[PDB]
């Protein structure tokens, strides 16, 4: 057994949607995709869920940031400061 | 309620009916034979996947 880099997986890109300190994400994979995040406060408040059924989800993003992992697609990151004026 | 139809020998005027429930909604999608009273988003807008 060797450390080959398999030609490997990739899940379709997400639909990013803005709200006030909140990411609505209409999402639509090919296969069951383990999504997960890390609210970068010292309060981690992570989430995990395999997604195979297309699902609009939500994420209470904080002031300092959140990150977002659409499958083995690379991890995203997001500034959600205010939007409530 | 003013239309006759002189087919046969009798002249007959019908309605207007009082029960104006169009079972169709305002917005409708249609597919082959199955009709869906769906709030289709619009031409020109529909979100991908949706």
């Amino acid at each position: 057994p060797v450390k080959a880099k398999c030609i490997a997986t990739l899940a379709p890109e997400p639909l990013v949607e803005h709200k006030h300190r909140t990411l609505i994400l209409h999402l639509h994979p090919d296969h069951p995709t383990l999504l997960t995040t890390r609210s970068l406060g010292s309060d981690a408040n992570p989430t995990r869920q395999w997604i195979e059924r297309p699902t609009t989800v939500n994420f209470t993003v904080t002031g300092e940031g959140l990150e977002y992992t659409w499958g083995n697609h690379p991890p995203k990151r997001v500034w959600a400061q205010e939007s409530g004026e | 309620g003013e239309t006759p139809a002189k087919i046969g020998d009798a002249k007959l005027i019908i309605g207007p009916l009082s029960s104006a429930w169009s079972p169709f909604d305002n917005k409708v999608v249609v597919y082959g034979h199955e009709v869906y009273n769906y709030d289709f988003p619009e031409y020109g807008t529909g979100k991908a996947g949706s």
